[PDB]
RNA sequence: UGUACAACGGGGUAUUGUAAGCAGUAGAGUAGCGUUACGAUCUGCUGAGAUUAAGCCUUUGUUGUCUGAUUUGU
RNA sequence: GAAUGUUACCGCAAUAGUAAUUGAACUUAGUACGAGAGGAACAGUUCAUUCGGAUAAUUGGUUUUUGCGGCUGUCUGAUCAGGCAUUGCCGCGAAGCUACCAUCCGCUGGAUUAUGGCUGAACGCCUCUAAGUCAGAAUCCAUGCUAGAACGCGGUGAUUUC
RNA sequence: GUGAACAGCCUCUAGUUGAUAGAAUAAUGUAGAUAAGGGAAGUCGGCAAAAUAGAUCCGUAACUUCGGGAUAAGGAUUGGC
C-alpha cells in the first residue's frame, strides 16, 4: 500500500485539486461573500430605520501614556542591566 | 533479549503530556492560507455545543454500496448566534515570528463582553474602556492613526469577536471573546471591512454553508485521575495479583535505571485541547424558520429542538450548525469552527446532503414521539384533560 | 455507458433514476413524494377517490353533528346544597 | 423511510429505534422499547398488560371500530405519482385525524359519564356519617369569623 | 438483567412461541404428524412422548401422563385458548389494518377456532385412552 | 473479502470467535460446525479471529455424516445471535448462529437452504442466494 | 435593587404499571334459612396513583435575600 | 505555587514530542501479452485490517434514582402505611458512566538514497562526475497536531479619598 | 413464629447502643455483585467463580467381600383459594 506521503499519490492529488474541488471552493466562496455584503447591508437598514424614529504619519509615539511608559521601561532596563539588545 | 512477540504501542506519543488544558476555550494554531485576491471572509467561528441527535439522509455516492440508498446517521447540533465584531490586531513578521503591532477597539462596548475583563463584575465600578471611548471625539484622531498603522506595517489582519452569550440558555452571562484571521484582500481592505463592520454582527451563514468540511477545535470532557487500564488501554494483569491488577506489571527491567517517558502512567483523563477535521455541515439552520427541523420528506411543521427540549442544555432558538458524527468537547462548551486548512479532494466534500428526516424525540428517556401533538393524538384524552 | 463516460466515468457519474418515469406530465419527474407527515405514513393513505371516501366521511360527520353527537342538579337536592355537602366533605377527607 | 409500531404496545418505532427480532419462519417483531423487547422474551401477554394499545382495545378503554380508522392501510398495489392527488392526500390526513380526535373525545366522555353522581353520592354519605367532625368543623369557623369580626 | 431472568430466556435457549404451536394444534393432519414421529435419537424419549401445548418431549409415559397432570399443562393450555397474538392485533391496536386484523379475528372464530377445539379434544382423549 | 465474494463488506459486529460452534443450515447432512479459522482476520496479539455475518469460516463438522466428518471445509455465515446494526435504521438479530457448507469459490454443496437467510450474506454471496428459500 | 438570585409551587419531558376507598352479582364451591353468609381472584371509578434533578427543559404565581473579611501603587 | 508597580484580557513561538498502516473491490477488462491455458498496471472511484484521538443521537451493559411494582419470613391488633432480613429477593428502570457490543474523524510542501539521465573533461576515443546539472524511496526536514520556557516575549483595558 | 430442627431470619422478657469523629466520593486496593455474543480459545494446571441443592413421585449401570455401589445416572412436580 502507497503511505499517505507517497509522491506518485500527492500528484494524482494535485492534479485533482487543482480542477472541480477548487472549482466548487471558488464558487462556495463567491456565493459566501455574497451573503456577507447582504448581511451588512440588512444590518445598515435596520440601524437607519431605528435611527428613523430617533430623528496619516505614523511616526512618533502612539500617546502619552505609551511614551511615558516605554521611557520608563527603556531607562529601568537600562539601570537594571537586562536588556536584550543594548549594554 | 528481544520481546518474543511483537506489538503495538499503547497510544499515541504526540498528544504528550496528558496534562489539563490551560483554558476552557482551545486555541487556533493555524489559519486558513490566504489568497489576496479572494474577497474579505473571517477563516472561523464560534458556538456552543447543545447535543446530538438523529438523521435520516437520501445517499448519493456513485461506486457506493448505499448508492441511491437511505442511512441513519448521528449528527452534532451547535447553536451559533450571531458574533459581534469588536476589534481589530494587526500583526508583523520579524525574525523571531509574529508580533502583535496594534489593535483597535469598537466605540461602544456590549455588558456582555466588558464582563470578560473581571472576576467579580457586580462589585466593579464597570470603568472598562470608560477613557478609550474619549479618543473617538473630535474627528477620532489616534484611532486613525492606529488604524493607518496596521495599513502600513501589518502583514496578519484578525478581528476580535464575541459571543452573544445572553441568547443562549445558558447560566453564564460572561461572553467569550477571539481573534478570527480575516482572509481575503488585500491589508487595506481588511482594515476597512473591520472598521466598516465595528459593533456589528456577522451570522453563521454568512461564514459557512451547507455540504462543506469544517474543523472543530474544543477541550474534551474531563475525567479527573484515571488509572493506566482506561487511561492508556493497557491489559488488565490476572485475578487477585498483589499489589493491583489495574496496573503495568514491570515499568522498567533493563539498564537505565529510570522509567521511561513512553511508559503507561496513572494521571489525568480528558481536558484537552483537540483539533478535529473534515466534519460535513449537514444544515445551517436559521433561528427565525418555524420548521428548520423540517425536510422535504418529512412535512412535520417542527423545530430542530427535541421534546423536553436538549438535555442539560435547552432549547435552540437562534441560528445552528448541523454537522455528522461527533465533535470533542461535552454539551454547552464553547467550539470553534475552523475553515479547512486545504482543498479536499475526496468526493464526500463535493456530494450534496439531501435529509429525509431529523429525529426530535426526548433525549431524557426512550422517547417514542416527534411532537407533544404526536404524542396526545397517540394517547387519547387524559382524566385530568375531561 | 457513453454518457456516463462523458460524463464522469465509472463511479464519479450519479445517474439520475427519475428521468424514465412515465408520468402524466413531464414536470413531475423532478418531484420529491413526502412520505412522513405528523407521525402518519403517506404512503398507507395515498389512495384514489380518497376524496370521494373523505367526502362520504363529511357526510356522516353531518349527520353525527345534526344528530348531536357532540354536547351539578340531583332530585332533592340545590345546585348550592350540592356544593356545600362536596365542600364539607373535602374537609372530611382533609 | 417507515413508521412502524411495536409488537408488544402498538407504540410507533422511528427510525434508529427499538431492536428487531428475526424467527425461524422469518417473522418479524419490531419493539420501540427494551422494554417491549424483554416482555416480549419473558413471553408475558401484551393483551393483559394494561399499559398496551392491544390490552386497552380488548377491553375497551379506547374506540376501536370507526370510519376514520380504515383510511390507513398497508398498500400492496403502488399507483402512479400524481401531485395533485398527494396535495389532496395531504390534506385529507390532517381533516382525518382531527375528525378522529373529536371522535375518540367523544367516546371517552361517554365511557366517563356518572362521575359526578357516583362523587356526589359517595360525598353525601360521607357527610351523613360524620356529624362530630361537622360539629368541630362549625365550631372553627365561628371561631375564625369572631376573630375576622374583632 | 437479572441472573434469573437471563439465563432463562437467553436468546440461544429460546421455545416455541404461542402462535407456532396454536398453528400446530390447528390441522389435524400436524396433529397426526406430531403425534406419529420418526425414531430420533437426539430427542428425549426417542422422540415419542410429545407434548404439543407444551412444545415438549418427556423420556416416558409416564412422564408425559404427570406432565398432563400438572398446572403447567393446565397454564398453557389456558394461554392457547384466544386469538395467539400475531402482528395484525398490534397493528389494528395502533389503526392499522384493522379491516384486516377484523376478517382474520372472524375467520378465527368461524373456522379455525371449533376445528382447533375438536382436534384438541381428540388429541386429549387419544391421550387418555393410550396412557 | 475472500475470494468469491460479490464486491466489498461493511462492518458487522462479530459474533463467533474461534471455537464456536453453529448450526448447519444446508442438506449436505451435517449437523454443527466448529469455526477453528476465520478467512480475512486481521492480526493482534491475545485477540481472537472473530466471524460475523457473511464471513467465510474454516470449520470442521462435529455432527452429521461420518464421511464429513474428521475434515476442514469452508463455510458461509448466514445467520448469527449477536444484534448488529443495518444501515436501513434498526439492530436487529436471529434466534442461532447457522452457516452453510462452500468452496474456496463459494459455491454450496446443499442443494438448499433451510430457515432464513441474512440480507448481507445473499447480497455478497450469489450462490447463497441462489440456494436461499427465505431472505430476511 | 434587578430579561437579579434563592426556596417552594405550576406546566412540560421521562420511569413504572392501574393507588386508597367504595361497589358489583363476575367468582371454584361450602353452611344456614330462591335468598343470605364466607370466599383466591375478576371488573368499574383508574394509562390511574407514585416519582420526575440531586449534573432534564421552562416559569406573568408565593415567600425571602442582596453581606461580611483581607490585601495590593509605576 | 512567592518574586521582580497591581490587576485583567487577547496573543507570539524557542524548545520538546509527533502517526498513521495494510488488504480487498468497481472501472481500466477478459484489454495489453499469449497456439493455448491463462492474464496485468497507471489515471478515475468504493470499502475494510491494525493503530490513534474523540463521542453517547441510537443499540447493548450497569442500578442506592433504593424511581415504580411484585414475592418469602417475621413484627407494628386488622385495612392503610411501614420496620428488619450486614444493598433480603425478583421484574422494569431514567440520569450518569461506558463498548470494534456503539458512532464519528485521522494531510501536504521542499531536500534526498539506490537508480535512470544531461552537458562535459581527466585521456585529441569514450565516460552520469571531476566543476556543473535533471528526476527519483513508505527516507530526512518542514506543513499540520500536543505542551508552552513556571527566571522567553508582544499588544490591549482599568488603575484606590482618609 | 417459619421450618425436620438448639440451623438461618424476625419477635417478647432481660440487657446493650460500646469500638476517635466531621466533610468530600480521584486513581490503586480490601470485601461483595452484574454483564451482550462466544463458551476454557485463558493458565503449568478450570486456580477462582458459576452451575447443583429442600421435599414428593417415576426410575437408577458396571463392579462387588452380596453387606453395598446409591441421593448413582436420568426425568416430573411444588403458590393461593
Ligand atoms: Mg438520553
Ligand atoms: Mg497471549
Ligand atoms: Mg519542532
Ligand atoms: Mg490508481
Ligand atoms: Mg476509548
Ligand atoms: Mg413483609
Ligand atoms: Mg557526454
Ligand atoms: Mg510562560
Ligand atoms: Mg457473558
Ligand atoms: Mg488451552
Ligand atoms: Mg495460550
Ligand atoms: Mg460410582
Ligand atoms: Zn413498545
Ligand atoms: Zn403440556
Amino acid at each position: 500500500a502507497k503511505s499517505l506521503r507517497a509522491s506518485s499519490h500527492l500528484n494524482a492529488k494535485s492534479v485533482k485539486r487543482r480542477g472541480v474541488f477548487q472549482k466548487a471552493v471558488d464558487a462556495r466562496e463567491q456565493r459566501i461573500s455574497d451573503k456577507l455584503k447582504e448581511d451588512l447591508l440588512k444590518q445598515k437598514l435596520e440601524d437607519l430605520k431605528k435611527k428613523e424614529e430617533q430623528g496619516i504619519s505614523t511616526s512618533g509615539w502612539r500617546d502619552g501614556r505609551h511614551h511615558t511608559y516605554k521611557k520608563a521601561k527603556l531607562m529601568k532596563q537600562s539601570k537594571k542591566k537586562t536588556s536584550f539588545t543594548r549594554f | 533479549s528481544h520481546r518474543k512477540y511483537e506489538a503495538p504501542r499503547h497510544g499515541h506519543l504526540g498528544f504528550l503530556p496528558r496534562k489539563r488544558a490551560a483554558s476552557i476555550r482551545a486555541r487556533v494554531k493555524a489559519f486558513p492560507k490566504d489568497d489576496r485576491s479572494k474577497p474579505v471572509a473571517l477563516t472561523s467561528f464560534l458556538g456552543y455545543k447543545a447535543g446530538m441527535t438523529t438523521i435520516v439522509r437520501d445517499l448519493d455516492r456513485p461506486g457506493s454500496k448505499f448508492h441511491k440508498r437511505e442511512v441513519v446517521e448521528a449528527v452534532t447540533v451547535v447553536d451559533t448566534p450571531p458574533v459581534v465584531v469588536v476589534g481589530v490586531v494587526g500583526y508583523v513578521e520579524t525574525p523571531r515570528g509574529l508580533r502583535s503591532l496594534t489593535t483597535v477597539w469598537a466605540e461602544h462596548l456590549s455588558d456582555e463582553v466588558k464582563r470578560r475583563f473581571y472576576k467579580n463584575w457586580y462589585k466593579s465600578k464597570k470603568k472598562a474602556f470608560t477613557k478609550y471611548s474619549a479618543k473617538y471625539a473630535q474627528d477620532g484622531a489616534g484611532i486613525e492613526r492606529e488604524l493607518a498603522r496596521i495599513k502600513k506595517y501589518a502583514s496578519v489582519v484578525r478581528v476580535l469577536v464575541h459571543t452573544q452569550i445572553r441568547k443562549t440558555p445558558l447560566a453564564q452571562k460572561k461572553a467569550h471573546l477571539a481573534e478570527i484571521q480575516l482572509n481575503g484582500g488585500s491589508i487595506s481592505e481588511k482594515v476597512d471591512w473591520a472598521r466598516e463592520h465595528f459593533e456589528k454582527t456577522v451570522a453563521v451563514d454568512s461564514v459557512f454553508e451547507q455540504n462543506e468540511m469544517i474543523d472543530a477545535i474544543a477541550v474534551t470532557k474531563g475525567h479527573g485521575f484515571e488509572g493506566v487500564t482506561h487511561r492508556w488501554g493497557t491489559k488488565k494483569l490476572p485475578r487477585k495479583t498483589h499489589r493491583g491488577l489495574r496496573k503495568v506489571a514491570c515499568i522498567g527491567a533493563w539498564h537505565p535505571a529510570h522509567v521511561m517517558w513512553s511508559v503507561a502512567r496513572a494521571g489525568q483523563r480528558g481536558y484537552h485541547s483537540r483539533t478535529s477535521i473534515n466534519h460535513k455541515i449537514y444544515r445551517v439552520g436559521k433561528g427565525d424558520d418555524e420548521a428548520n427541523g423540517a425536510t422535504s420528506f418529512d412535512r412535520t411543521k417542527k423545530t430542530i429542538t427535541p421534546m423536553g427540549g436538549f438535555v442539560h442544555y435547552g432549547e435552540i432558538k437562534n441560528d445552528f450548525i448541523m454537522v455528522k458524527g461527533c465533535i470533542p468537547g461535552n454539551r454547552k462548551r464553547i467550539v470553534t469552527l475552523r475553515k479547512s486548512l486545504y482543498t479536499n479532494t475526496s468526493r464526500k466534500a463535493l456530494e450534496e446532503v439531501s435529509l429525509k428526516w431529523i429525529d426530535t424525540a426526548s433525549k431524557f428517556g426512550k422517547g417514542r414521539f416527534q411532537t407533544p401533538a404526536e404524542k396526545h393524538a397517540f394517547m387519547g384524552t387524559l382524566k385530568k384533560d375531561l | 455507458r457513453d454518457i456516463e463516460a462523458e460524463n464522469g466515468g465509472a463511479g464519479v457519474f450519479n445517474v439520475n433514476l427519475k428521468d424514465k418515469y412515465l408520468l402524466e406530465d413531464d414536470e413531475w419527474k423532478n418531484d420529491i413524494m413526502p412520505e412522513i407527515l405528523d407521525g402518519k405514513n403517506v404512503y398507507d393513505f395515498l389512495d384514489p377517490e380518497i376524496a370521494a371516501k373523505l367526502q362520504a366521511l363529511e357526510e356522516e360527520e353531518e349527520k353525527l353533528e345534526n344528530e348531536g353527537f357532540y354536547n351539578e342538579i340531583y332530585d332533592g337536592f340545590e345546585a348550592s346544597e350540592v356544593d356545600d355537602i362536596k365542600e364539607k366533605a373535602a374537609w372530611i377527607r382533609n | 423511510m417507515r413508521i412502524y409500531q411495536c409488537h408488544f404496545c402498538s407504540s410507533p418505532c422511528y427510525p434508529g429505534h427499538g431492536i428487531m427480532f428475526v424467527r425461524n419462519d422469518a417473522k418479524e417483531f419490531r419493539f420501540c422499547r427494551s422494554k417491549c423487547h424483554k416482555a416480549f422474551k419473558q413471553r408475558r401477554n401484551p393483551r393483559k398488560l394494561k399499559w398496551t394499545k392491544a390490552f386497552r382495545k380488548a377491553a375497551g378503554k379506547e374506540l376501536a371500530v370507526d370510519s376514520t380508522l380504515t383510511f390507513a392501510q398497508r398498500r400492496n398495489v403502488p399507483v402512479r405519482y400524481n401531485r395533485e392527488l398527494v396535495a389532496t392526500t395531504l390534506k385529507a390526513m390532517a381533516r382525518i385525524e382531527e375528525i378522529r380526535q373529536k371522535r375518540e373525545r367523544a367516546f371517552y366522555k361517554n365511557r366517563m359519564r356518572g362521575n359526578k353522581e357516583k362523587d356526589f353520592l359517595r360525598d353525601k354519605k360521607l357527610v351523613e356519617s360524620n356529624p362530630e367532625l361537622l360539629r368541630i368543623r362549625e365550631v372553627e369557623i365561628a371561631r375564625k369569623l369572631a376573630k375576622e369580626q374583632e | 438483567m437479572g441472573r434469573y431472568s437471563v439465563k432463562r430466556y437467553k436468546t440461544k435457549r429460546r421455545t416455541r412461541d404461542l402462535d407456532l404451536i396454536y398453528n400446530d394444534l390447528s390441522t389435524k393432519e400436524s396433529v397426526q404428524k406430531l403425534l406419529n414421529q420418526p425414531l430420533d435419537e437426539t430427542k428425549p424419549g426417542l422422540g415419542q412422548h410429545y407434548c404439543i401445548h407444551c412444545a415438549k418431549y418427556m423420556e416416558t409415559a409416564i412422564a408425559l401422563k404427570t406432565h398432563l397432570k400438572g398446572k403447567v399443562h393446565k397454564r398453557r393450555v389456558k394461554e392457547l385458548r384466544g386469538v395467539p397474538y400475531t402482528q395484525e392485533v398490534s397493528d389494528a391496536a395502533a389503526g392499522y389494518n384493522l379491516n384486516k386484523f377484523l376478517n382474520r379475528v372472524q375467520e378465527i372464530t368461524q373456522s379455525v377456532g371449533p376445528e382447533k377445539e375438536s382436534n384438541e379434544a381428540l388429541l386429549k382423549e387419544h391421550l387418555d385412552s393410550t396412557l | 473479502s475472500g475470494n468469491g465474494a460479490q464486491g466489498t463488506k461493511f462492518r458487522i459486529s462479530l459474533g463467533l470467535p474461534v471455537g464456536a460452534i453453529m448450526n448447519c443450515a444446508d442438506n449436505s447432512g451435517a449437523r454443527n460446525l466448529y469455526i477453528i479459522a476465520v478467512k480475512g482476520s486481521g492480526s493482534r496479539l491475545n485477540r481472537l479471529p472473530a466471524a460475523s455475518l457473511g464471513d467465510m469460516v474454516m470449520a470442521t463438522v462435529k455432527k452429521g455424516k461420518p464421511e464429513l466428518r474428521k475434515k476442514v471445509m469452508p463455510a458461509i455465515v448466514v445467520r448469527q445471535a449477536k444484534s448488529w446494526r443495518r444501515r436501513d435504521g434498526v439492530f436487529l438479530y436471529f434466534e442461532d448462529n447457522a452457516g452453510v457448507i462452500a468452496n474456496p469459490k463459494g459455491e454450496m454443496k446443499g442443494s438448499a437452504i433451510t430457515g432464513p437467510v441474512g440480507k448481507e450474506c445473499a447480497d455478497l454471496w450469489p450462490r447463497v442466494a441462489s440456494n436461499s428459500g427465505v431472505v430476511v
